[PDB]
């Protein structure tokens, strides 16, 4: 699995959970939100070698054949597997709203 | 940045009208889209709002009901869908970019949309002179624009020629459910029986062109 | 929340001072209120935010002050591109609301209007319809009434007026008024008269003529 | 949608569907099957920019804070939406098979 | 390209047995691989094979019900599972590569994994020197070995001074005693001249009872 | 399932020769499913032959493949001595895949007598109680040879096991071991202990004996 646990403890240079804080008026210009003030949404980045953690047949295939022929420029690619919701909280007017956003924090990755 | 809005609609009464509002890219990243209607000759009414990246909105009270407001991800485009139109509902409406937060002042501004809900189709106007009947120094003349659809008509006196003393009112609508127009025209008593006036109306929307001369009763 | 503006029309010359109030139903703090100004066809232009901020490109003559219930603009040197609507906005509590509007208009010494009649043309006639129109010329200030009367029996209901925007030359107003009528009731009378009242009139002037 | 009807008919270099047929023996170096000789596979590759065909709240907020910060190496990633299979036929010996392989060729790409 | 087999066993009747088979290199994700068998009843058989990455077994009909064969493409491995056990499963196995179809012709092969089906009991060896009596060494040459008694299962392996000896040596095939063990001889020819200056030692090793014998051969009997 | 039939079962030819074996099927197999493979001892069988006359991989030119149908042949043109092995032929034409019984091949050489050697027990054996007595046969041909044992001049039988050599790939030899196994007890009742040695390179037979004292 390339969850925290694996991806945050070792070094990996092929398809891995990376670390990423979002600031949302630094980072997405968003003025709207009171809280949290950003969060720990994270990425998914590193290289898709043949067997690599691959999520269908495809890719499987691809990882394959991008051993073989690099310069097709066909290799699966490092992507989001589970995700988690982001509760944040604004306002309207005078009045509280909170608000469930959905996959917003990247929590496993997988080669597709 | 700049807000372009969809462009005007005429609307059956009982129907709905999806207005359109594109904005300049990522001013859908970190604004905030609000919706506000002026009907004719009246104040602002503000009919809400959303966050266009996440889909959030929000509602004044006496418009849920009858508007949704939604975004589209892709075209970076703001969407207002007002529905069981009646004449009421006969207004400009914009859309407009919060300062930031989602009850904010608004400074970006769509053009506006008018939406006029009416059952006629499209009508060319009967021009009517206007003259009177009865010692004075200034008469008056003018033109009747009777039983058109839609707005606009141009009127103008004399192709041109004559601006001065001029007065062109804005149109009413009719019981009928078409416009009515009248321009008038003050002049000195003299001109009459020597002077020539003719006013030239122009409605593009049913390709009519008039030249109407005016004489007296 | 309820914005009442005041005065509803403000009547002042280029140079001058405009002091406009916006007095709110209850308290907006100090930073939940904005200033709009419209002029005809054309969007509303943010002024002031946040009671007293100018927004971005705004001449400095504008300028806000107010908290709680009292808000106030104030618009310097007057130009006459400043001639026009001007509207409050809170955003303190949902939804937002506006105030009814306040216009600003040049001001210039009382005009009484010149009344004209115009009897349907034969033309109109034809169609089986009959307008008649009332036009008061060149009047300040704007309020002014118009009472039809067909035979000494009052009209209501049955006619549209329609205002001009102030002259730019001369500052005045101008109003057309339509009765309208079938062929087949028009026929049926024959005195039609309107009874023009104005701040200019010493008593109401009636400008009327007879179907001979 | 980054299907066949917008992506061959049309130049991007955004994520996009891309054509690619995988040649068994070729490409592979798969010996064992009949028919057919290989296949139009297809592969997603492509920039994925601010709100180009995002996938889920995670894939919009990355592609947002990618155009604001590119260094960080967040950007989504152009992958397979609609897979579809590929039917095969090989021998044991005289005996012929038929096999529905799933997940072999990709119809649509998203950003995720 | 070279094919690793895991080591010899000893199963119970009724049991089952899993043989692995390991390719060095890029080839798993290209080749089918088979499974075959060799008893010195029934001779060479195939029993079945699988196609990776598609991971498609096909089974013989004499074996199909009680083989599976399967892919670890993460360790380049494929296994082969043999339950139910009967005597006459008593065999060398072996994986190879096939030469490009499920049923062709096969290049590489692995080793072979013997594997002994028997209710009986492991046993280690007893290892004896094999020297000659000092009056009959009158040659220019002379035997020497060392003798591989009472084991079982099958195999042991027998090498003469850590491998360096080579030369000369005789391992013969294991003979089944009446007593139901196995006994073996191994024996080596050197020039006279090197008894008695020369140290011979007879390695033998046992996996299946974890022996490891080291027996020095003395030049002439009674050491 | 398809039979596939070896013949000859065993065949002895000389380095030089031309050896041709044959596959005989039940069923025809066409052109292009038969394999030929060569197997010598505590080996894996090596490919030679793939689709009956295709050499495989950097096999020897002496080895050539023909045939069709049910009758298929093997053909080595100029035998080696390293030629020695067991033969086979596979069929994957029709599942399941079936192989011949094989046939043994053996490599001439001249005539060799074997070097005999006999053993005493050791008595590290002797304290378990049981006596291995050894007899060696090094490096003969041909195979055929006879060991018999006489304890005191008394010829022993159905106490003695016998083990052969494959044939040695190098010097084309055949070596044999003979163990006679008595009980200490029944060792210590007797003085002289020997193995006489029959074969075709002796000109009589060969006795060698080892007596207690």
């Amino acid at each position: 699995a390339l969850d925290a646990a694996y991806c945050f403890r070792n070094v990996q240079d092929n398809c891995c959970l990376r670390p990423l804080y979002i600031d949302f008026k630094r980072d997405l210009g968003w003025k709207w939100i009171h809280e949290p003030k950003g969060y720990n949404a994270n990425f998914c980045a590193g290289a898709c070698p043949y067997l690599w953690s691959s999520d269908t047949q495809h890719s499987r295939v691809l990882s394959l054949y991008n051993t073989i022929n690099p310069e097709a420029s066909a290799s699966p690619c490092c992507v989001s597997q589970d995700l988690e919701p982001l509760t944040i909280l604004y306002y309207i007017g005078k009045t509280p709203k909170i608000e469930q956003l959905s996959n917003m924090i990247v929590k496993s990755c997988k080669c597709s | 940045v700049q807000l372009v809005q969809s462009g005007a609609e005429v609307k059956k009464p009982g129907s709905s009208v999806k207005v359109s509002c594109k904005a300049s890219g990522y001013t859908f990243s970190s604004n905030v889209i609000s919706w506000v209607r002026q009907a004719p000759g009246q104040g602002l009414e503000w009919m809400g709002g959303v966050i266009p990246i996440v889909d959030i909105a929000n509602y004044a009270q006496r418009f849920k009901g009858r508007v949704t407001i939604t975004a589209d991800e892709s075209t970076s485009t703001t969407y207002m869908e007002l529905s069981s139109l009646r004449s009421e509902d006969t207004a400009v409406y914009y859309c407009a970019s919060t300062l930031g937060l989602v009850l904010d002042a608004m400074d970006y501004w769509g053009q506006g949309t008018l939406v006029t809900v009416s059952s006629a189709s499209t009508k060319g106007p009967s021009v009517f002179p206007l003259a009177p009947c009865s010692s004075e120094s200034t008469a008056a003349l003018g033109c009747l624009v009777k039983d058109y659809f839609p707005e606009p008509v141009t009127v103008s006196w004399n192709s041109g020629a004559l601006t001065s003393g001029v007065h062109t009112f804005p149109a009413v609508l009719q019981s009928s459910g078409l416009y009515s127009l009248s321009s008038v025209v003050t002049v000195p008593s003299s001109s009459l029986g020597t002077k020539t006036y003719t006013c030239n109306v122009d409605h593009k929307p049913s390709n009519t062109k008039v030249d109407k001369r005016v004489h007296h009763h | 929340t309820v914005l009442t503006q005041s005065p509803g029309t403000l009547s002042l010359s280029p140079g001058e001072r405009a002091t406009l109030s916006c007095r709110a139903s209850q308290s907006l703090g100090s930073s939940y209120l904005a200033w709009y100004q419209q002029k005809p066809g054309q969007a509303p232009r943010l002024l002031i935010y946040g009671a007293s901020s100018r927004a971005p490109g705004i001449p400095d003559r504008f300028s806000g002050s107010g908290s709680g219930t009292d808000f106030t603009l104030t618009i310097s040197r007057l130009e006459p591109e400043d001639f026009a609507v001007y509207y409050c906005q809170q955003y303190a509590d949902s939804p937002i609301t506006f105030g009814q509007g306040t216009r600003l208009e040049i001001k210039r010494t009382v005009a009484a209007p010149s009344v004209f009649i115009f009897p349907p043309s034969d033309e109109q006639l034809k169609s089986g319809t009959a307008s008649v129109v009332c036009l008061l010329n060149n009047f300040y200030p704007r309020e002014a009434k118009v009472q039809w009367k067909v035979d000494n029996a009052l009209q209501s209901g049955n006619s549209q007026e329609s205002v001009t925007e102030q002259d730019s030359k001369d500052s005045t107003y101008s109003l057309s008024s339509t009765l309208t009528l079938s062929k087949a009731d028009y026929e049926k009378h024959k005195v039609y008269a309107c009874e023009v009242t104005h701040q200019g009139l010493s008593s109401p002037v009636t400008k009327s003529f007879n179907r001979g």
